[PDB]
């Protein structure tokens, strides 16, 4: 069969290694969701911005 | 209806406004 | 310097173009 | 131990190691993306400050 010192070794270093790499893809998924909320708000007043810039340039003509 | 002078401190207004806000985005 | 048709013409200029900007960013 | 759990343990293991490291992989390669495009886009707006700025102050 197998080597059980073997199995036991690589379970341990495998939970260890997807602790560390779930970690790590939570941290740049919530990085990733501050910047998609930031996202909106940008657009939201960029659009703001753009609709008096061009309701001043309209009513100059 | 605006005349010159209105027509550019409107603009200028608008432009202001506009700086500051670009600049809010650096931020 | 510059009069003041002038002054409105650069502003509207550049207005026009942070318009463009803008929308550029929503792209 | 149990032979046939850890096997199967390790099996899974290696399983959701595989997705957890390609969805990290996925999310920083788009974080990655996010950040030039923040570079390009924070160069182009200093520029546009920079023209108006001179308009107006030339006014
Ligand atoms: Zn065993």
């Amino acid at each position: 069969s197998h080597d059980c010192a073997k199995v036991d070794l690589e379970n341990a270093e495998l939970r260890r290694k997807l602790i560390r790499t779930k970690r790590a893809f939570e941290d740049t998924y919530e990085k990733l969701r501050m910047a998609n909320k930031a996202k909106a708000q940008v657009e939201k007043d960029i659009k703001n911005q753009i609709l008096k810039t061009h309701n001043v340039l309209r009513n100059v003509r | 209806r605006l005349e010159c002078i209105d027509v550019c401190s409107v603009l200028t207004n608008r432009l202001e406004e506009l700086a500051g806000f670009l600049n809010s985005l650096l931020k």
